[PDB]
């Protein structure tokens, strides 16, 4: 059970 | 009062990568790329392109001088801290 | 990679005092006063008057709504982090 | 040997 958030959401 | 020991960590993190190479007084996108990839290797942000760095610098290096000051770099942590917190939902 | 364990501490610090009383979603000058006096009791900033809080809120609560968001409160740490770093001179 | 920085410097 491992997932990554979102780099795009952080950029904008 | 964790902010107490945590603040000491942030102050050390500042010199840990900023004085690694180049001008220790200011951070250049190249040094910051190491900061983002060295402290956030695969935990949440993986850096492999300059585009992330270029977009990330416009967020901090709002001067466009291709540089980030201690105050500007400190804000990057807040942005990631704010995004990391979103990971936690109601459950 | 201390920023890793330190970031976890900052995320916990956010809920440690923000959800202590009032609206956990936003911080009001009264809750922030506890944050500044509870995490920085006598280490560097001693709060005994609302004037420090009022001046400190204009620095974060740049909205004047008498409130500070997680992003605005996170910046307060940077300002103190920047001032604390000045404590260290060339020697 | 203990001293405090300055709240005024931080306010402005
Ligand atoms: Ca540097
Ligand atoms: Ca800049
Ligand atoms: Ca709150
Ligand atoms: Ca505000």
């Amino acid at each position: 059970t491992r997932t990554k958030i979102d780099w795009n959401k952080i950029l904008s | 009062s964790e902010l107490e020991k945590a603040m000491v960590a942030l102050i050390d993190v500042f010199h840990q990568y900023s004085g690694r190479e180049g001008d220790k007084h200011k951070l250049k996108k190249s040094e910051l790329k190491e900061l983002i990839n060295n402290e956030l290797s695969h935990f949440l942000e993986e850096i492999k392109e300059q585009e992330v760095v270029d977009k990330v610098m416009e967020t901090l290096d709002e001067d466009g001088d291709g540089e980030c000051d201690f105050q500007e770099f400190m804000a990057f942590v807040s942005m990631v801290t704010t995004a990391c917190h979103e990971f936690f939902e109601h459950e």
